[PDB]
RNA sequence: UGAGUAGCGAAAGACGGGUGAGAAUCCCGUCCACCGAUUGACUAAGGUUUCCAGAGGAAGGCUCGUCCGCUCUGGGUUAGUCGGGUCCUAAGCUGAGGCCGACAGGCGUAGGCGAUGGAUAACAGGUUGAUAUUCCUGUACCACCUAUAAUCGUUUUAAUCGAUGGGGGGACGCAGUAGGAUAGGCGAAGCGUGCGAUUGGAUUGCACGUCUAAGCAGUAAGGCUGAGUAUUAGGCAAAUCCGGUACUCGUUAAGGCUGAGCUGUGAUGGGGAGAAGACAUUGUGUCUUCGAGUCGUUGAUUUCACACUGCCGAGAAAAGCCUCUAGAUAGAAAAUAGGUGCCCGUACCGCAAACCGACACAGGUAGUCAAGAUGAGAAUUCUAAGGUGAGCGAGCGAACUCUCGUUAAGGAACUCGGCAAAAUGACCCCGUAACUUCGGGAGAAGGGGUGCUCUUUAGGGUUAACGCCCAGAAGAGCCGCAGUGAAUAGGCCCAAGCGACUGUUUAUCAAAAACACAGGUCUCUGCUAAACCGUAAGGUGAUGUAUAGGGGCUGACGCCUGCCCGGU
RNA sequence: CUACCCUUGGUCAGGUUGAAGUUCAGGUAACACUGAAUGGAGGACCGAACCGACUUACGUUGAAAAGUGAGCGGAUGAACU
């Protein structure tokens, strides 16, 4: 899974990478591609509103079926492919009527395997079902919050959640974060865990590789000036020098909770992370 | 040493030209001011 | 409108050499096209026009005393006759 | 006033002959010198007439001026095919209705605009003072139109057109070698053309040339690719097209798609080192005829070609194009002949005296081409093609300042400090320590060799061979102070502090131990996420979803990170 | 002009080192493993173009309102344009 580079240079020293053995086709499905120009963290006013985004390799977008709403028709896993837009890999599947779609690639999905969706689908990896029909204790991913909107939860590499119980209109689920919350039982989920489990272990190794990923450098608050940052100024190095560490925009940033009050989901959230 | 002014017909027109001036309320105010003063060149 | 399309003939050394080659040079209305020039020539001089080349000349800076200005811009056509001849004199 | 003072802005000129009122400074000539990965040839921006011819010499020109990018007068830019428009879309801009907002107005859907990218039919020669793929000559190609048409159709059609729809295609990264070609280079007792030395010698001696496009027809190094037939929960309807599926045959083949180049033709034409005739008030000023095109070798940074192989960071769009139907309608056209084909740019400068720098300014300015000797090379030195001698000079050869060379004995005694300088420097061979994260340290260090002649002799590429090219080994000799004989080309070592490292920074006194960094950790955030911009709408986050996103601190890696929650 | 960014293009003589992987041979009960060859990695190495700006001399009513000479760093990349 993980390949460790030899220290031929100080740049490569301690660097690692995925071996991409899971990938079975190295080019994408042409008809499922769309252009994805970079925003570099700049909004519709043309202003930088999120720091540290910019540059990086050009990417095409792969249209991904998060909805899994094509029910009662088998689809055969043509290939597992790399996708630059997300940590998970993606499986190109071919339905029995000849329509082709990308899905998040679950752990253990193999080329030639069959997947299905709907209330009658079997409980096996890659099948999509309403939480109504998914048994208690099952590990799932790509979970909807609103029926028919498409999966929004547990889509990263290695992500999964566990079905815990079934109230009347809602099913209890334990999310990767540890939160236990209710989700409408008409919402769908895909059986299994998202694949590419070694993603998090990669040692990026050098600054340039982050740059290829489109991440620009993070300048620490303490090495700016007072007009730049609450931590700026001071002669020589200085400690934080106030009761709490502060964000660049002057808000406390260590332990201060920011979840807004009076949210609709607060009565659905059973146990915080 | 590279100097500040690097002329470019397209840039000059698109930034300071007649249609750019006309496309904004304040640009139209620029034109009105220059006409009032009696400028030969409005844009 | 042919008499408006054609303004005057051009008489220069280069134009005289062209005339030796059966090419007649005219200053024409700055708004007309090559086709209009051909049709005007055929209407006015009862010739058959083989082809028309055309070109524009920018206003040229010109001085007289302390007054600076420009000459008129010009549109100059060179009409190659297929049949016939034109006597400008 | 300073004062006839500082300065006259990187440089090599000399003389002869002209011209003129006047000449170091203008013109012509000879010789000399300078650049030549260029000071040469193109060209995009930018400038906008500075271009050409004739005339001038007030002012401008750092001197002069008979001259000029100056002044006067008159001229000069030619396109169906080159670049742009009548084609396409990217970022971005704009935006009917719409959403938002005291006003002003902001945002935004459909739709438009918008090259720096996609598509797209012409080449060679000749010609002027000034334009030329634009004019002329020759020979093409593209779209459209008209007439005549071998032939096919004639209303469910079936000849033909065909979507504003479907599908295919266009269509793409980075690196790495290998190969086929071609351009270009080089050689030749192949051929052609000149010349044949007076300074001692030679006369198979010396010098020069040794080509020709698009188009059309054929061919083919290489690259890629199974094909056929049935059927159909999909491609908003349909589909014979695409996708899916099943079967038959096939699979180091055949067929299909691509493809540099080559051959012929184009072309008894053009060009051509040159020769012979002439004409001419003297004529380098022009007319007619004639004039060779070979073989070998080398060989691309061009092309086949993002082809092939490998890789992770996973690499535009839309149209042109092809195809499918839904639809349309009696008519369609292989060929032949004739015809039609607009607008804009086109001059000139363009590593510069014409652009940006107030200057005829030692700066800055994207891209293309770029020969010989040497060499690994686009380095180095000298040359070619081509261009240039720099818009003040003449003397003198003081101090002093600058730039350069050398230096007895000594050799860091200088100095804040070896600052500067000196030394090292190429290629081959021998040889090379602690330490180490096992990669390194390393070109460690420290040594040896290097020219020329001749003899003998293992090879490799290309060829029937000869021949051409590459490339060693051994021995014997010769010369100098010295053989990478010039130029270009690391000084090395032992230790300590700091930062892991490659990077980044105070444009214009600080390049660092500062920033960043990969790694660590804390913390927020369940998605209309948190954070951020905005009054809002609308956005970034993210077409992401806790292996994710924001913020704080720490800063590779190794070993570790103790006690205190009273205060905030 | 300059900072960052967006889309779309361009450029980087020549030489060197030799990661992973693979094949062959050996080796093993089988693997480890060893050697050779192959292979062509890298914010890798030397060095022009190009980018930069460490030292120093010169210049300081400059040739230049930041330059020039000689050395200097990077030069397939977080490159330059
Ligand atoms: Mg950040
Ligand atoms: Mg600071
Ligand atoms: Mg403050
Ligand atoms: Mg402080
Ligand atoms: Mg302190
Ligand atoms: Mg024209
Ligand atoms: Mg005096
Ligand atoms: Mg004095
Ligand atoms: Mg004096
Ligand atoms: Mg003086
Ligand atoms: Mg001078
Ligand atoms: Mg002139
Ligand atoms: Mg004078
Ligand atoms: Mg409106
Ligand atoms: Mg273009
Ligand atoms: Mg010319
Ligand atoms: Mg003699
Ligand atoms: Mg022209
Ligand atoms: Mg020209
Ligand atoms: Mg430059
Ligand atoms: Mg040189
Ligand atoms: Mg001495
Ligand atoms: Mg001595
Ligand atoms: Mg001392
Ligand atoms: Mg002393
Ligand atoms: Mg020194
Ligand atoms: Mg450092
Ligand atoms: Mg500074
Ligand atoms: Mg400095
Ligand atoms: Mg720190
Ligand atoms: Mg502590
Ligand atoms: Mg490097
Ligand atoms: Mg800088
Ligand atoms: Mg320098
Ligand atoms: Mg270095
Ligand atoms: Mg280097």
């Amino acid at each position: 899974a993980i390949k460790k580079y030899k220290p031929i240079t100080n740049g490569r020293r301690n660097m690692t990478s995925l071996d991409f053995a899971e990938i079975t086709k190295t080019t994408p499905e042409k008809s499922l591609l769309k252009p994805l120009p970079k925003k570099a963290g700049r909004n519709n006013q043309g202003k930088l509103t999120v720091r540290h985004h910019g540059g990086g390799h050009k990417r095409q977008y792969r249209v991904i079926d998060f909805k899994r709403n094509k029910d009662g028709i088998n689809a055969k896993v043509d290939s597992i492919q790399y996708d630059p837009n997300r940590s998970a890999n993606i499986a190109l599947v071919v339905y029995a009527d000849g329509e082709k779609r990308y899905i998040i690639a679950p752990k253990g999905l193999e080329v030639g395997q069959i997947v299905e969706s709907g209330a009658e689908a079997d409980i096996k990896v890659g099948n999509a079902l309403p939480l109504q029909n998914i048994p208690v204790g099952t590990v799932v991913h790509n979970i909807e919050l609103k029926p028919g909107k498409g999966g929004q939860i547990a889509r990263s590499a290695g992500a999964s959640a566990q079905v815990l119980g079934k109230e009347g209109k809602y099913v209890l689920i334990r999310l990767r974060s540890g939160e236990v919350r209710m989700i409408l039982s008409t919402c769908r989920a895909t059986i299994g865990q998202v694949g590419n489990l070694q993603h998090e272990l990669v040692n990026v190794g050098k600054a340039g590789r982050s740059r290829w990923k489109g991440i620009r450098p993070t300048v620490r608050g303490s090495v700016m000036n007072p007009n730049d940052h609450p931590h700026g100024g001071g002669e020589g190095r200085a400690p934080i020098g106030r009761p709490s560490p502060m964000s660049p925009w002057g808000k406390p940033t260590l332990g201060k909770k920011t979840r807004r009050g009076k949210k609709s989901s607060d009565k659905l959230i059973v146990r915080g992370r | 040493v590279k100097r500040t002014y690097q002329p470019n017909k397209r840039k000059h027109s698109k930034v300071h030209g007649f249609r750019k001036r006309m496309s904004t309320k304040n640009g139209r105010k620029v034109l009105a001011r220059r006409r009032r003063k009696g400028r030969k060149v409005l844009s | 409108e042919a008499r408006d399309i054609l303004k005057r003939p051009v008489i220069t050394e280069k134009s005289s050499e062209a005339m030796a080659e059966d090419k007649y040079t005219f200053d024409v209305d700055t708004r007309v096209n090559k086709t209009q020039v051909k049709m005007a020539v055929e209407e006015i001089f009862n010739v058959k026009v083989a082809s028309v080349n055309i070109m524009n000349y920018k206003p040229k800076k010109k001085r007289m005393g302390r007054y600076q200005g420009y000459t008129n811009k010009r549109r100059k056509a060179i009409v190659t006759l297929k049949e016939g001849s034109i006597d400008l004199f």
